[PDB]
């Protein structure tokens, strides 16, 4: 460690020799309890390589004695048989420019022998290069990739579209149905409990386990058990790792991995600062903010936060304000003063969750483009980030909630891997790092409401009139939470009215959202930024997903009513559900917005177009592709923009 | 606590058993005494530890406690044997650094809470200076026999604390999994073997099993790092042997070129020459049998055993359909790879007992400079000498003239090797070699050579086409050979008797003729593209 540090802390003094530095690598990489270390001071050698430029070959050999195999085919050109040989061996069997770490190559080996594989921490190395070898082996027939979140359930669909384009057919969407031998089940842990037919499966593999280490822990649990009951073999890559007992007890003998290979050198500076404390959190902000030049990722625990962030950025005269088409269709279609149209227009990114897809992509490859500075994201994982950032400004740690902390010290530099951060990283904490029932409640309710108002709850086709405070009433006790969420108070019954006549009346989401605004600036005058996230929030997952689910449940409940009743009208709410379901288009058409193409785009394309009713995701893409020329010629120049990005055509 | 609760272990034990399992991977402890399981003694390469575990049980660890006399004694208390002073009083026979650590499972209160923190980080945190009064005046300014002070023990004391038993199990389980990744390349099958390594290190430690499955000693009380190492190895080899894999040992590395007749030298035994003549079969000189013997020198060259472990993890059909482009791009790729394999296993064949494979980074003038095919041998009753090696294979003009060249260059080389004050970067590439102090004072450069020139040797080959050796056999390609490579070997002469501008070193040379070397490259192009 002393030799570590000091050449560590030698790299920023003035009298400072590469070839010291080098001695002190290879002393570290001699030692195997030191090894990670040398490779540590390797990466900052790979971020300073104007001070190496005399010592070249020293530094290749000590990156290939390292296991920085990667590092050694993209950082160096002038490469000898023997470094060219050891990359064949590692070559990963898909592709021939990618190449294995060695820990890497070590999991391949084990996973590719049939045994069942558990790491000991999401780290610093993607492993996208261990599943694409494993589908590229021609061995496996049927896989289930489980992703946390639908963006990258989508970026990961097009990694795998762009290798593996015919071999494999991949599956993503409810829509979709297996017509091939070889299928890719790239699901979340909802959409694989809703999939019927997750069966003979290969191998599946699962990141982001520290939920099982709230509407995340039982499902993920649940899609577990189904995979391990279904598959045989399977690759856990996170949490739930300090010597992982249970699954052996179960029948599953896995080959728990536990590694030190790190690939990402970091600089940690903590301030400190409680976490209510925001006016010194916010001059921390302004300081760091000066410190900052480079590419900076800022985490926050809310969109909310990130605007607030956003705004205090441009405060201070830091970005650079620019305006493009992009800016003029956000504003024209979102709001003026909302988060992200402001922080766009001063070259601030907003990136959380609740984002349309399309603007996600948008601020995502903006980020990667250079273009942009402080890419404000709200969760660890931001989707279609690359390998460019070279500060994290970790704003808010303590996200509370059981939640220790973010960010561990043993999760830092897998975090900031994942991050993508270039080798050296700096780490700006603004405080210290520490270390370490849903079938069956609705009948008892329905069995006092009395035969006087059962008339509301038999409808066809066409709904009748007084049915919105009754489904208000059975939504603010189904799912209480849900509402609340999105700003919506459980009692009075009243405002979840206002949200259903709003969507009813609504011909089009754009005319809803612009309505939804303009009533929200009334509200907040008795601000209209968070207005618009928790809309959106809203529309995307209470309409999309948990509303229309829960008016499917209701629907078998009130067949037995009204069977017992002596009611005789028919039960049917095709015309509600896959209404409320269809965003206010064909029923199939909503689906593309998961590929990222704008809601408000797809309405221009229902109405330019011919849509048909029965399709699926496969078969709307592959007509809008085929239509092009049609729409191409008479729609926008950022909606169709958004659709060639959406659908990967190019120009 | 985990599996050491399961088996009736003590916190004690279970430090013990993380100091060896930390002498497993860290490669510069040499020993780790241990008479009892709370007096761990682990020598390391330039100091020593002292391991005391202490546990109270009423709630913290206050001074009072680590200055209290022990009873020790029927009603009585032996003087100056508090807890402190056998900290102190724990003698060295070696002039090693001393360093004091105690090991408890409670936690320390606020007056001793300055020993929590690791040296390292105490050059502006408060706490020392009123800690140390406050000591020397309970102890009445203590000093050894050895003239040790109080503050000589807080300047070297890092006080640790272990949460719970099932703490340190994990970080010697930790440790075990890990080298046995970075010793042999290999994940251990399941938790219950890396369990059951650890298990059998605490039987070890305490005793309490059989002979058979316990770290040898020479003498009890203390175990060494290699007995530690081999007995790993059994366990992770049994592992591989029980998980259905194939144990990865070194290949028989087929013997190229047989050496020619005694080895003929000159008078005062610093130069040496050697000739390495293939014989014919049949009429025939035997070109495949020399090109396929040196394209099965395709890993021990170019790659490192921890990488050429990997390559046995490969499957059959995987080692096939991975290596089919040729990783040569030149005649003059291929020609260089073969004057180095050729180099690379005579020095090996010259050797009874193998050399370390190792490279050597050298500055010139502040830029770098690379030098492959260097080794380490072991001579034990003189030391550990350093070959640096050069190839050549001369296809353009006559050797005669050319060997003067070639050693004037390796004269330059050389003294750019042993002549300097900068540090040097020894690249051992054998992951298994302890590289002593003996070649670790000439790289650190920081002392002049005293003497140092009988570490250094300088080995080079020089293949060439003889006029001699013809593809005809010629009967009787020898006598007039031996005297040619005689007058061949008298070119590294003339300077040793004339002057003495580097006399002072043995070089070897490696002369061997071919009837043509461009043919024999020609061949191992050809072989190495079959693979």
């Amino acid at each position: 460690t002393e030799i570590y540090e000091q050449a560590k802390h030698s790299l920023q003094g003035e009298d400072f020799s590469s070839f010291n530095y080098l001695f002190a690598v290879n002393k570290l990489l001699s030692n195997p309890v030191s090894y990670d270390l040398g490779r540590d001071l390797i990466v900052r050698a790979l971020d300073s390589r104007e001070r190496f430029s005399e010592h070249t070959t020293i530094l290749k050999n000590m990156v290939r004695k390292s296991g920085l195999f990667p590092y050694l085919k993209k950082e160096f050109t002038s490469l000898t048989p023997d470094d060219l040989r050891v990359l064949e061996l590692y070559r990963t069997p898909f592709s021939d420019g990618y190449v294995f770490h060695s820990m890497q190559f070590h999991i391949f080996d084990l996973l590719k022998s049939g045994q069942n594989v558990v790491l000991s921490a999401p780290t610093s190395m993607g492993k996208s290069a261990i599943v694409d070898s494993l589908l590229g082996m021609g061995t496996l027939k049927r896989l289930v990739l489980v992703v946390p979140t639908v963006a990258l359930a989508d970026e990961t669909r097009r990694r795998l579209q762009e290798r593996f384009g015919d071999r494999y057919q991949i599956i993503h969407h409810s829509s979709q149905v297996c017509h091939s031998d070889q299928a890719v089940y790239v699901l979340t842990q909802e959409r694989v409990n809703e999939r019927d037919d997750i069966v003979d499966i290969d191998l599946f593999v699962i990141d982001e386990f520290y939920k099982l280490a709230d509407e995340r822990v039982i499902e993920l649990n649940i899609a577990l058990s189904k995979l391990l009951k279904v598959s045989r073999q399977f690759y856990l890559t996170g949490p739930f790792v300090n010597s992982i007992r249970g699954l052996e007890k179960l029948g599953y003998p896995h080959t728990f991995v536990s590694t030190d290979f790190n690939t990402v050198a970091l600089d940690v500076k903590t301030f400190g600062i409680k976490a209510n404390d925001d006016k010194a959190k916010l001059k921390a902000l302004g300081e760091i903010a000066h410190a900052c030049v480079d590419a900076t990722i800022i985490y926050c625990k809310s969109p909310t936060v990130a605007g607030l962030v956003a705004r205090e950025l441009i405060r201070l005269g830091h970005g650079t304000p620019t305006e493009n088409p992009h800016v003029d269709w956000v504003s024209e279609e979102f709001d003026a003063d909302w988060d992200y149209t402001v922080a766009l227009r001063n070259g601030i990114g907003l990136h959380f969750g609740a984002l349309p897809r399309a603007l996600q992509q948008y601020t995502a490859d903006q980020f990667n483009a250079g273009k942009l500075r402080f890419l404000l994201c709200t969760s660890t994982i931001i989707e279609g980030v690359n390998t460019i950032a070279k500060n994290v400004v970790i704003y808010d740690n303590r996200d509370g909630t059981r939640s220790i902390d973010k960010f561990t010290h043993g999760n830092i530099k897998g975090r900031a891997g994942r991050m993508g951060v270039h080798f050296v990283g700096k780490i700006f904490c603004l405080e210290e790092i520490p270390e370490d029932e849903q079938f069956e409640m609705l009948q008892s309710m329905f069995e006092m409401m009395d035969d006087n108002e059962f008339s509301s709850l038999v409808f066809h086709w066409t709904p009748a009139t007084n049915f919105l405070k009754t489904f208000a009433k059975i939504i603010a006790r189904l799912v209480p939470h849900t509402f609340s969420r999105n700003g919506v108070p459980v009692k009075p019954t009243d405002v979840m009215i206002a949200k259903l006549a709003g969507y009813l009346s609504a011909e089009s989401y754009s005319e809803y959202l612009k309505n939804q605004i303009d009533y929200a600036r009334q509200w907040i005058s008795e601000t209209l930024s968070i207005a618009l996230n928790n809309d959106l929030k809203l529309i995307t997952n209470t309409f999309g997903y948990t509303l229309p689910k829960v008016l499917s449940l209701m629907e078998d409940v009130v067949k037995h009513h009204a069977v017992k009743r002596g009611i005789r009208s028919k039960v049917d709410y095709t015309h509600v559900k896959l209404a409320f379901e269809s965003f206010h288009l064909p029923p199939g058409v909503n689906a593309l917005e998961e590929i990222g193409i704008p809601i408000q785009t797809l309405h221009r394309l229902v109405d330019l177009l011919e849509f048909s009713d029965e399709a699926d995701v496969d078969e709307l893409s592959q007509y809008l592709r085929d239509t092009q020329d049609i729409w191409s010629r008479s729609i926008g120049y950022v909606d169709q923009m958004f659709i060639r990005r959406a659908l990967g055509i190019r120009r | 606590g985990g599996v050491a609760a399961k088996h009736g272990f003590l916190f004690q034990d279970c430090v013990a058993a993380y100091h060896v399992t930390r002498m497993l991977r860290d490669k510069t402890i040499r020993s780790v005494r241990c008479e009892v399981t709370d007096d761990i003694d682990i020598v390391s390469d330039g100091y020593i530890d002292f391991v005391q575990v202490k546990s109270t049980g009423k709630t913290r660890w206050n001074i009072s406690d680590i200055v209290q006399n022990s009873k020790g004694a029927d009603k009585k208390t032996i003087p100056c044997s508090s807890i402190l002073h056998k900290s102190m009083q724990c003698e060295s026979d070696l002039s090693l650094g001393r360093r004091y650590s105690i090991v408890t499972e409670e936690k320390v209160n606020k007056t001793l809470e300055y020993l929590t923190i690791s040296p390292n980080a105490r050059l502006d945190k408060p706490g020392r200076q009123e800690l140390i009064d406050d000591l020397n005046k309970r102890t009445d300014n203590f000093l050894t026999d050895s003239g040790i002070s109080v503050s000589d023990w807080i300047d070297a004391a890092t006080w640790e604390v272990f949460s719970s038993l099932r703490e340190l199990e994990l970080l010697g389980i930790k440790n075990i999994r890990l080298a046995s990744q970075d010793l042999h390349g290999v994940i251990l099958s399941s938790e219950t073997v890396a369990e059951d390594i650890w298990c059998r290190i605490l039987d070890t430690v305490t005793r309490k099993g059989e002979h058979s499955r316990r770290i040898h000693s020479a003498d009890d009380k203390s175990y060494l790092r290699p007995d530690l190492l081999e007995w790993f190895k059994q366990r992770v080899e049994d592992d591989q042997s029980r998980s259905g894999r194939k144990i990865y040992v070194k290949r028989d590395l087929p013997h190229i070129l047989t050496p020619f007749r005694a080895p003929m030298a000159s008078v005062c035994a610093k130069r040496k020459g050697q000739v390495l003549h293939q014989q014919y079969s049949l009429k025939k000189y035997r070109y495949k049998h020399i090109a396929d013997n040196v394209c099965q020198w395709l890993d021990e060259v170019f790659l490192r055993p921890k990488e050429m472990s990997d390559i046995h993890k490969l499957t059959f059909i995987e080692k096939r359909e991975r290596l089919k482009n040729s990783v040569f791009k030149s005649l003059h790729d291929v020609s260089e790879f073969l004057g180095r394999v050729l180099l690379h296993a005579t020095i090996r064949q010259h050797h009874e007992s193998q050399p370390i494979p190792c490279m050597l980074y050298v500055e010139k003038a502040g830029a770098e400079k690379i030098l492959e095919n260097v080794h380490i041998v072991r001579r034990d009753p003189e030391g550990d000498q350093l070959w640096i090696g050069f190839s050549e294979l001369v296809t353009d003009i006559n050797i005669a003239v050319r060997l003067p060249e070639i050693r004037d260059q390796l004269y330059e080389d050389i003294s750019d090797c042993i002549d300097t004050a900068r540090k040097k970067i020894l690249d051992i590439k054998d992951d298994n070699y302890l590289l002593r102090h003996d070649i670790d004072e000439i790289l650190d450069g920081s002392q002049p050579f005293d003497a140092h020139l009988d570490r250094f040797t300088f080995v080079l080959f020089v293949g060439y086409d003889s006029n001699l050796l013809t593809e005809p056999e010629t009967p009787g390609f020898e006598d007039d050979l031996e005297k040619e490579t005689a007058v061949l070997f008298e070119k590294f002469a003339a300077d040793l008797i004339e002057d003495s501008p580097f006399a002072n070193l043995c070089i070897h040379v490696f002369i061997y003729p071919a009837p043509s070397l461009e043919r024999l490259t020609q061949l191992v192009d050809e072989k190495v593209r079959e693979v």
